[PDB]
């Protein structure tokens, strides 16, 4: 069990691109983005 | 046969085949030396090691055969604790053999000293365990194996400028193994800066002109244990690109064995984090055979509230898996530095519709007060949390020029600032990069890392 | 010629009794018979529970002369204090280690270990030591409290020769003005926050400074007293003629004319260490002996 959980490396016999391009362009609607955009245009029409 | 005088001719003559210290290996071969060595004193066995025929001439080399006639005359195989003194005594010797580059069967005697090596750091682990009942300080056995291996790691000497042959003598083959191993030592005892002796002295050590030409298994642990290190003074770019090429270099490994996928998922543990202090979101795709879904699910409720402007969010987030990430060495940097990405974030999903949709180039100040509030939620001045916490003492919707001013501090912003007219200027345009650039190119830009291939 | 524990516990409660209030004229006699005691703990190797009780309560005793020395004129360099101060956290913390090892508990570890926290503050060491004591230690209120000082502290631009800078720092001087004022902050924990005012300060309105126009007018003094929360107007007069802080109007920083980068000056020695007078009015609140004693 702790060989399996320590951070420590396992011993074995031995014998590509994975990050985002940009995730600022890719916008997805968010539940809290629905919010704070409700907020700004609350705030946008409390103060006109 | 007297097997004392067999064991003594294979041992002069470089033959160790029978020079371990794994009774799993060695058992029975080691009780038939024990029953023909009970009798013979101390200074009796010296000297069987002493006037051998073909007995190389070296006083170390001597120490080290009567220290394991000693081992086997004495050891008790029922008790690793009463034995223990003879195990770590030939283990000390063995590795003596080797501090002499032109020691006696020195390329022999390497793989023995790996192989002990292994065995002598499993035994100091079960011993430490039990460190009250046998009377001993935290970690004084594999302590004492991290100062054998480093007076090892010591010896160990460059390549000579103009050498003669290109023989990689066996010290220097073991070298990136040797660091690994005092590394993970010290992290295991829990004094991991003691790693920086270790990393400082390994390039200069090294003969090899590539880092890539040693063995690649050895190359994404050092990269592991480095950026760990990196990641421990907080250094996050430095830490990110070891923890990157490590898992690149083991995504290039075939996938031979079970312990090289939790290798992997050892390493995105930390990649993850780090990359997300960086601005960088990971795609699952290359990741789905390292982790389970589970973690997937957790480190994408992170994603989406750093990636959202949710303060509140990273906040929870972190509360809730604060016991693993104390564990990894991992809490502590994320509550300091997701923040400002949070912020960038927050205020580039404001400055989009506020200023590239609905034209207003000024940023007031309560409209950034509003927005945070919404975002930071409770606060340390609120009421229903009235003690203080790392989770509510450090964020406030007050502060709006301050998070305003590390923004444009950290190069996350671009914009001015008016304090007497408490309001914030951006450039009036129709694209949002121009006013918040990418975040890791940024950071990255501030904060220029080491080069990611060492050498 | 060495004091066994229960005398030096006998001794320390001596000087609470009887030297606190002796003040700015006995400092030198208190720290020097102080550090004689903890050299007496460690002739003997002695880690028991007096001499934890007499490092902590020295601790403290430390904490109150940084703020007393400061208060007054007297001393200006608390150079040995912070020293001491320092070796006996290191001291109270092995002796923490140890007796975690051995199955016991110590009442007050959390106490120091925010302290330990406190004394170098921008030294990743200490988060990392936080971060592996137990869940007790770690989400001690006052260890909470000390952690979120060394978060708002954090600053990406801070200079020094010999500090590599970390990504991504908060730099909320405002939060720590704020944080400073609170009266769920322990006084001691305070005294020993205000050694870095000037630092703090300096870098606030370097940051600040960074986000103004070329044109933008001087900063008036009322924002930055009322944002860095100074004690009076000549204090922050005497800050900006620190650092070379131009002065406008009398009343007004001109933040472009600051020129340095760093809160250290090259040649000249640091401003002299400052004090909050929300601290001082708490001290003036409470005993030095009803401090010293927890």
């Amino acid at each position: 069990k702790s060989l399996e959980e320590d951070d420590e490396f396992e011993d074995f016999p031995i014998d590509t691109n994975i990050w985002e391009e940009n995730w600022d362009d890719v916008e997805v609607d968010d539940d809290f983005t629905n919010e704070l955009k409700a907020e700004l245009d609350r705030y946008k029409r409390e103060n006109q | 046969m007297d097997m004392a005088n067999q064991l003594l001719d294979e041992l002069a003559h470089g033959n160790f085949s029978h020079l371990t210290l794994n009774l799993s290996q060695n058992g029975r071969e080691i009780a038939i030396l024990q029953k023909q060595l009970t009798g013979f004193d101390d200074k009796q066995l010296e000297t069987f090691v002493e006037q051998h025929p073909a007995m190389p001439n070296d006083t170390r080399f001597k120490i080290m055969c009567t220290s394991f006639l000693n081992y086997a005359r004495d050891v008790d195989p029922w008790s690793a604790w009463s034995s223990s003194d003879l195990i770590f005594e030939f283990y000390q010797c063995l590795i003596n053999c080797l501090i002499n580059d032109n020691a006696p069967h020195i390329e022999m005697l390497i793989p023995v000293a790996t192989r002990e090596t292994e065995f002598i750091i499993n035994l100091a682990g079960k011993l430490d365990s039990f460190h009250l009942q046998l009377h001993t300080r935290s970690h004084q056995f594999l302590s004492h194996i991290s100062s054998i291996l480093s007076r090892l790691f010591n010896s160990i000497k460059p390549p000579r400028g103009n050498a003669s042959s290109t023989n990689i003598p066996g010290k220097q083959r073991i070298l990136l193994y040797l660091v690994n191993k005092l590394n993970n030592i010290y992290f295991r005892i829990e004094s991991p800066q003691l790693c920086s002796n270790i990393f400082k002295n390994f390039q200069p050590k090294s003969m090899l002109a590539h880092f890539n030409e040693y063995q690649l298994d050895q190359q994404i642990e050092y990269r592991y244990l480095l950026g760990r290190y990196y990641l421990l003074n907080s250094q996050v770019h430095n830490a990110f690109v070891q923890f990157n090429e490590a898992f690149q270099s083991l995504l290039n490994l075939p996938l031979t064995n079970q312990a090289i996928t939790r290798n992997g998922t050892r390493i995105l543990n930390y990649m993850i984090p780090t990359g997300l202090i960086l601005g960088k979101m990971v795609k699952w795709g290359p990741l789905r055979p390292f982790l389970s879904q589970e973690t997937i699910d957790n480190w994408s409720v992170l994603y989406k509230h750093v990636r959202y402007g949710n303060i509140q969010g990273v906040s929870l987030w972190l509360r809730q898996n604060e016991r693993h990430l104390c564990a990894r060495q991992l809490l502590i940097v994320l509550l300091e530095k997701l923040p400002m990405v949070t912020y960038r974030n927050l205020i580039k999903t404001v400055i989009k519709s506020w200023t590239t949709e609905w034209g207003q180039n000024k940023l007031p100040y309560s409209l950034i007060e509003r927005v945070l509030q919404l975002s930071i939620g409770p606060t340390f001045e609120d009421p229903g949390a009235q003690e203080i916490t790392i989770y509510n003492g450090i964020h406030s919707p007050k502060n709006v020029e301050n998070v305003l001013v590390t923004l444009i501090n950290l190069g996350l912003l671009r914009a001015n600032c008016f304090p007497q007219l408490q309001l914030c200027v951006v450039k009036k345009t129709t694209m949002i990069q121009e006013i918040v650039p990418p975040v890791n190119e940024r950071i990255t830009k501030m904060f220029p890392a080491h080069s990611h291939v060492l050498w | 010629d060495v004091r066994p524990p229960h005398i030096l516990v006998k001794t320390l409660d001596y000087i609470v009794d009887n030297l606190l209030t002796t003040l700015p004229e006995s400092e030198g006699f208190l720290w020097d018979r102080m550090r004689s005691i903890r050299q007496d703990f460690t002739y003997q190797n002695y880690s028991g529970p007096e001499a934890v009780d007499c490092n902590e309560r020295i601790v403290r005793i430390h904490l109150l002369i940084l703020h007393i020395m400061v208060k007054s004129n007297v001393e200006f360099s608390l150079q040995q204090e912070l020293e001491q101060l320092h070796k006996s956290l290191i001291t109270l913390s092995e002796i923490y280690d140890d007796v975690r090892s051995s199955g016991g508990t110590c009442p007050n570890e959390a106490e120091f270990r925010a302290y330990a926290l406190l004394s170098k503050i921008r030294d990743p060491q200490y988060d990392e030591n936080i971060q592996r004591l137990p869940k007790h230690i770690f989400q001690d209120k006052l260890v909470q409290m000390a952690l979120c000082f060394r978060r708002v502290i954090s600053n990406s631009a801070y200079t020094e020769r010999g500090f590599v800078k970390t990504e991504n720092c908060l730099n909320f001087y405002a939060r720590f003005f704020q944080l400073m004022q609170s009266p769920s902050l322990p006084l001691l924990m305070g005294f020993f926050l205000q050694m870095h005012l000037t630092d703090i300060r300096f870098y606030a309105l370097r940051a600040l400074s960074h986000t103004l126009n070329k044109k933008h007018k001087p900063i008036p003094f009322i924002y930055l007293e009322n944002m860095l929360l100074f004690n009076n107007r000549q204090e922050i007069i005497e800050f900006c003629n620190y650092y070379s802080i131009e002065i406008i109007n009398g009343d007004a920083a001109d933040l472009k004319t600051l020129q340095h980068y760093s809160h250290k000056l090259s040649e000249t020695q640091p401003l002299k260490k400052t004090y909050l007078t929300c601290l001082e009015r708490r001290l003036q609140k409470t005993t030095y002996k009803g401090l010293i004693n927890g």
